[PDB]
RNA sequence: UAAUUGCGAUAACGAACGAGACCUUAACCUACUAAAUAGUGGUGCUAGCAUUUGCUGGUUAUCCACUUCUUAGAGGGACUAUCGGUUUCAAGCCGAUGGAAGUUUGAGGCAAUAACAGGUCUGUGAUGCCCUUAGACGUUCUGGGCCGCACGCGCGCUACACUGACGGAGCCAGCGAGUCUAACCUUGGCCGAGAGGUCUUGGUAAUCUUGUGAAACUCCGUCGUGCUGGGGAUAGAGCAUUGUAAUUAUUGCUCUUCAACGAGGAAUUCCUAGUAAGCGCAAGUCAUCAGCUUGCGUUGAUUACGUCCCUGCCCUUUGUACACACC
């Protein structure tokens, strides 16, 4: 036996957010711990926000397996609010109808905070002659 | 306190010698018939509504 | 030794390679052959060649010793 | 801006006026119909050319242009 | 001049005025009062012990108190 | 209403009390206008959002600026001066702490507290070099929020207070047109500067 | 049912196990616990006295429980904060290291942890439970 | 919950080593009024006391008053190490100690005196007012005063 | 050696700050 | 057998690449065709004057090195100048 | 138009260089070929809480499967698409819609003609001429100096604190480097407050250092507007490290001394989106020494989406007694 699952995965700028998503019971964990526990936590809704937007209920025969990978303590969690956004459509695409999937689609996008789509925003490189990409260093003239 | 109430519905054009202004007639919004051209220190779109007093004077090029 | 061997190859189409055409000059130059027509010869030898184009150049005392450039070139060339 | 190159431009020209009834105003079926009739050494060079070819076949069809 | 520690003749001042109060935090003591602040803190703290102020939210650096139950 | 959960844990404090109405930390958006106009669609209220933070692309063209919660440009314009510069985390803690403070000095709605704050506070038109001119609806608001968080960010440098209080008293004072607001102190005084020159 | 610290709440959690580990009493702590101030990255000794050498140990056992096995070494580079280097500028500076060994030597004559192959210790069958029972309770710290 | 009253046994103004300390700050930081505590000897010196740390100088009565006093005047006998001490291997007698609060400046005169003696170099720099510690001198310590 | 310095009067610092700097100290752009 | 390989010419190395993924298994013997690894730059920054004086003007030259790694007379099979190929048992 | 970029106007017509194209790099691919030096699921084995089956871990292959994450080959993809508004109803500008992406997509590499007595002979075993060539301006050795301090100027670092300092705790990057006639990057164990020491270990490296557990930051606490626990200059004492050698302190560590600095006059630099600003980090240098530079990632905004008022450049018109060209 192995069980039906599909995977996706989410981005902010340097954060890759691998999501596994099966049928099970209400298992919803990212690095191995439940959901409820990520804290830098004035973001907690930032990660809480697709699954009250889409109804806490369609949240029973799932279960979420996330990690994150990269960026810093912010660019994580936006990493994760969408690698998991994004799988739940996956599994209602694999696994369910359509109509249902682009309702609760559109529910996201109706509300998209890059929600399902990746925020294509880089570092620009820096240049010789200042410390950032458009940051001159000084000079005086006389 | 007298307070006008005017949206505009053009931009003539760019005044100011730094170009700091732009131009605009409006409506004012009870009496619609009534339509004035003045110039503003933001920047404004079409449709934006203003508060202002000075309900003549209908200023003009300024350098 | 005898890890090591070298061959030879005589250049096909010796006008096509600019450092065989880069010694080109120095030599009859030292053969003191006049500044002119000693440029005007190499670009006239690998423009029918089957060159596009070809651009010799050189710099330095030509007139007794003010510093000037002059450019021989004859073709199409791009730069950029 | 976004202004198109002489290269582009009198490429597009030169492609409608020998194959104007083979042609459409679809840039994907103009896109793709270039890869044949015509040698184009870069995607993007082939996409501008076939994109402003596209264009003026929209405009074409509600009316003719100048040149 | 403010008070470090517990003076007392200024400390019964702590119950008969902390429902004069609608809002409760450090600084607000430290602007009524002369308070030490310190133990302002615990004053709040304390103050917490019966009920004499109402926790609304609390933080490391901000403690809202809202006039009591 | 709906009171589902699964295995995890799911508490019962957010599984009702936003999924019902998804609302602001916990504080509602319905049933308070712009009670002042020819300012609306330019302040956000009206598309609800929880936490003033967003991966917000608002400046790429000129006015989507305008499509940004009024809170997470109030947010914004705090993580400045700037050894506090980008610390977008710490700014929403400081309102979180004041749009309480502000509930608790007066029993109303906070955002309309807030609004009702940058009513008066953006001048209705100003001086320029050489006369006066009138103020377009987005530079009433930006300078709005520059002149007041300016001002709750002076008053609590050297002085005890905190900066959740500050930004609560100049919040309500400007909301009140009180004139102990360094915002309308300005305002109050560089508007009528602007019908004297001319 | 079937608590895994991973479900627990970081500082709470560790701030309760820094309490069991007072209270049990026998954990060995040095007689240096006084005078230290766990990095020349810092500047101030703990002002937490007595207690704080009982938080690092509990947060320790808790870190190499969720890790595989955690050496003396890395445990000093995630203690370590950055240095204020006068009027030079701040970079980071890892944390004492007779400290972190002496809490990893003594929590293996508690028997929370013992030496993993690859180097360093790795959590113990006792530790493994011994955190997994001690968070149910201030998991139900609900009435 | 130290709301407590401590009434006027909170002794104001206390002097010591020939100084006077603040009684309103707390403890380990009202110490360092004195040349040659620092905070981080305040700290222990205080530790090694039963001192609450909590508290503060009008508090912690006279018994744990001279019970610091002790400890700082032979710190080496309360349990506190050499390194911790700022004058250590003498160079006269070789013990170690802690130079206290009038007697730093004393024996630092005296370190001064010691080799502007011998006429060695960074004793000669000691005397001109210059710079010890072979920093650039082209550029700093300008407005010498 | 250095007792013919340190003992050498006028030679320290207040021997410096009590002239004035030559004013060909401010004075550029050849 | 393990042949790592590496060379500084992307297309001048996936020749051999080519020229035994299944010029194994035309012949029929294994598969792990070629495991691509991270494509190692070599960045070198410096200054252009060879002088101080002028604009502060840099530069950097890349040198990219592509290895790959498949899983005794296909030795000379594989003989192309510029690509290095080795073993393991 | 960013552009001699184009529409047009046309005694011009047709073209070449430059710009563009090109190339690199960052963004999309559940579509192809793939993988113990990358992941993943299950499965053997196994630990802990639970027991209700479950949740969470350990095993470098127990065995299988696979390519979503990863790497990098071959392609796809954007053309400013579609629709609307202005417009010679032209090139184009703007608006919304989708779209990974719509500001030359972001950023760079390249870069014409002609020119300057700009810089470099102290990069070159590139170099002409003058100089010197054994009381050598060749070279080598010892020691000193380039840092010498009444002062004028330029780039910076650190700060004035409560949007903080400190203590504890939470803990997340990317760009990178690394030892053969060898001593580089170094886990781990032990010892030492520390800095460091010692015994081993892996790695010529997608394999080991390394998840580089970085800092900012977050949380919970102490302090509470006082040159204060802000600030860390000067300086005394001691312990280590590199090195033949540390004195005129190489650097690191530890205690003690606690300065100016309460937002900086006239003047003035850089900047438009992952930007400024903050934050650290690797690499260059390097026996040792970064407050420098070259790049990387983290956190991440206010204001603009305009004008020629100021400086500077470009084109045209115009004056000219300038052409060594307004020095
Ligand atoms: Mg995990
Ligand atoms: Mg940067
Ligand atoms: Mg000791
Ligand atoms: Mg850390
Ligand atoms: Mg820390
Ligand atoms: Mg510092
Ligand atoms: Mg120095
Ligand atoms: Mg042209
Ligand atoms: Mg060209
Ligand atoms: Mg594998
Ligand atoms: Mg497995
Ligand atoms: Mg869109
Ligand atoms: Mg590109
Ligand atoms: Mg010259
Ligand atoms: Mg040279
Ligand atoms: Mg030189
Ligand atoms: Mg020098
Ligand atoms: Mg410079
Ligand atoms: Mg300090
Ligand atoms: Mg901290
Ligand atoms: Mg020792
Ligand atoms: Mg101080
Ligand atoms: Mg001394
Ligand atoms: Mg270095
Ligand atoms: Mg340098
Ligand atoms: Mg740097
Ligand atoms: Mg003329």
């Amino acid at each position: 036996s192995a069980v039906p699952s599909v995977q996706t995965f989410g981005k902010k700028k340097s954060a890759t957010a691998v999501a596994h998503v099966k049928a099970g019971k209400g298992l919803i964990k990212v690095n191995g711990s439940p959901i409820t526990l990520v804290e830098p936590e004035i973001l907690r809704f930032k990660v809480y926000e697709p699954l009250l937007l889409v109804g806490l209920d369609k949240f029973s025969n799932i279960d979420i397996r996330v990690r994150v990978t990269g960026g810093g303590h912010v660019s994580q969690v936006y990493a994760i609010r969408q690698a998991i956004a994004k799988g739940l459509v996956a599994y209602h695409q694999k696994y369910v109808d359509e109509q249902s999937k682009n309702e609760l689609k559109k529910a996201f996008t109706s509300y998209d905070r890059t929600l399902l789509i990746a925020d294509s925003r880089r570092p620009e490189p820096k240049k010789f002659g200042g410390k950032g990409a458009r940051s001159r260093f000084q000079k005086s003239y006389r | 306190t007298p307070v006008t109430l005017a949206k505009v519905i053009k931009v003539l054009g760019r005044t100011g010698s730094r170009g700091g202004v732009t131009q605009v007639r409006v409506e004012f919004l009870e009496d619609t018939s009534r339509t004035i051209v003045r110039n503003v220190k933001g920047p404004v779109r079409e449709n934006d509504i203003l508060v202002l007093m000075e309900s003549e004077r209908e200023a003009r090029r300024l350098r | 030794p005898g890890t090591i061997v070298l061959y030879a190859e005589r250049v096909q189409d010796r006008g096509l390679s600019a450092v065989a055409q880069a010694e080109s000059m120095k030599f009859k130059l030292l053969n003191g052959l006049a500044i002119r027509r000693a440029a005007y010869g190499v670009v006239r030898y690998v423009m029918e060649s089957g060159a596009k184009g070809c651009e010799v150049v050189v710099s330095g005392k030509l007139r007794a010793a003010r510093a000037k450039a002059m450019k021989f070139a004859d073709g199409f060339l791009i730069h950029s | 801006g976004r202004v198109r190159t002489k290269t582009v431009k009198r490429a597009s020209k030169a492609l409608i006026e020998r194959y104007y009834p083979k042609l459409t105003l679809d840039f994907q079926t103009n896109k793709r119909l270039c890869d044949e009739i015509a040698t184009i050494q870069s995607k993007r060079l082939r996409n501008k050319i076939a994109g402003y070819t596209t264009h003026l076949m929209k405009r074409i069809q509600k009316g003719p242009v100048r040149g | 001049q403010h008070a470090v520690i517990l003076d007392q003749e200024k400390y019964d001042r702590i119950l008969k005025e902390v429902p004069t109060y609608r809002y409760v935090s450090v600084s607000v003591l430290v602007d009524r009062l002369k308070i030490g602040g310190s133990l302002a803190r615990i004053a709040l703290r304390h103050l917490e012990k019966e009920g004499i102020i109402k926790p609304i939210s609390k933080h490391s650096k901000q403690a809202i108190y809202t006039r009591a139950t | 209403f709906t009171p589902v959960v699964l295995a995890t844990p799911i508490p019962e404090e957010v599984q009702q009390a936003q999924t019902e109405i998804k609302l602001f930390n916990k504080w509602s958006f319905e049933e308070v206008e712009v009670k002042d106009a020819s300012l609306v669609d330019y302040v956000q209220v009206r598309q609800p959002i929880f936490v003033a933070h967003t991966a917000g692309r608002y400046a790429n063209k000129r006015f989507r600026k305008a499509q940004c919660p009024i809170i997470e440009r109030l947010t914004n314009s705090l993580m400045m001066n700037g050894r506090n510069n980008g610390k977008k985390l710490k700014a929403v803690r400081i309102i979180k702490h004041t749009l309480d403070i502000i509930n608790v000095l007066t029993d109303q709605n906070p955002i309309q507290v807030v609004v009702d704050a940058i009513t008066n506070t953006g001048p209705r038109e100003d001086t320029t070099r050489v006369q006066a001119v009138d103020v377009s609806p987005l530079r009433r608001v930006n300078q709005a929020i520059a002149l007041l968080t300016i001002g709750a960010r002076e008053a609590a440098f050297r002085n005890i207070k905190t900066i959740a209080e500050t930004l609560a008293e100049e919040l309500i004072n400007a909301a009140k047109g009180s004139s102990t607001s360094y915002a309308i102190k300005k305002k109050d005084e560089l508007e009528r500067v602007a019908k004297s020159n001319r | 049912p079937g608590v895994s610290v991973r479900d627990v709440a970081a500082q709470d959690f560790i701030n309760a196990y820094a309490s069991f580990l007072q209270r049990q009493g026998k954990l060995e702590v040095p007689g240096y616990v006084d005078i230290v101030k766990t990095s020349s990255g810092n500047e101030m000794p703990p002002q937490d006295a007595e207690g704080w050498f009982y938080k690092r140990a509990a947060s320790v056992a808790r870190h190499i429980y969720m890790r595989k096995q955690v050496g003396v070494g890395k445990l000093n580079k995630l203690y370590g904060g950055a240095k204020s280097r006068g009027v030079r500028p701040y970079k980071h500076i890892d944390a004492s290291g007779s400290i972190n060994r002496k809490v990893l030597q003594a929590l293996e004559k508690i028997g929370i942890v013992e030496i993993s192959p690859k180097g360093g210790r790795r959590i113990s069958e006792n530790g493994q439970r011994d955190l997994d029972r001690i968070a149910a309770q201030t998991l139900e710290e609900d009435e | 919950s130290l709301v407590v009253q401590e009434q006027g046994s909170f002794q104001h103004i206390l002097r010591l080593l020939n100084t006077n300390v603040d009684g309103n700050i707390k403890i380990v930081y009202a110490l360092t009024t004195i040349k040659g505590v620092g905070r981080r000897y305040s700290n222990l010196v205080c530790k090694k006391a039963d001192v609450d740390l909590h508290k503060r100088a009008g508090e912690l009565t006279q018994e744990e008053l001279e019970r610091i006093v002790q400890i700082m005047q032979n710190p080496t006998h309360y349990k506190i190490p050499a390194w911790f001490l700022n004058r250590q291997n003498d160079i006269t007698d070789g013990k170690d100690y802690h130079t206290l609060a009038n007697n730093v400046e004393s024996k630092l005169r005296d370190d001064l005196e010691r080799l502007k003696k011998i006429r060695a170099h960074r004793g000669i720099r000691h005397f001109w007012g210059l710079r010890v510690r072979g920093q650039h001198t082209k550029t700093t310590g300008r407005r010498r005063a | 050696g250095n007792e013919g310095a340190i003992r050498d009067k006028t030679a320290g610092r207040r021997n410096n700050r009590s002239k004035d700097v030559t004013d060909s100290a401010t004075t550029k752009k050849s | 057998i393990r042949i790592t390989l590496t060379s500084t010419k992307v297309k001048q190395l996936e020749n051999v690449s080519s020229n035994i993924v299944k010029n194994a298994e035309q012949h029929n013997l294994v598969k792990k065709g070629p495991v691509r690894l991270p494509t190692k730059v070599l960045k070198i920054s410096t200054r252009k004057t060879p002088n101080g004086e002028g604009s502060k003007t840099w530069e950097t030259y890349e040198m990219r090195i592509h290895k790959r790694y498949i899983d005794k007379r296909i030795t000379q099979i594989t003989i192309e100048p510029g690509v290095d190929v080795e073993v393991v048992v």
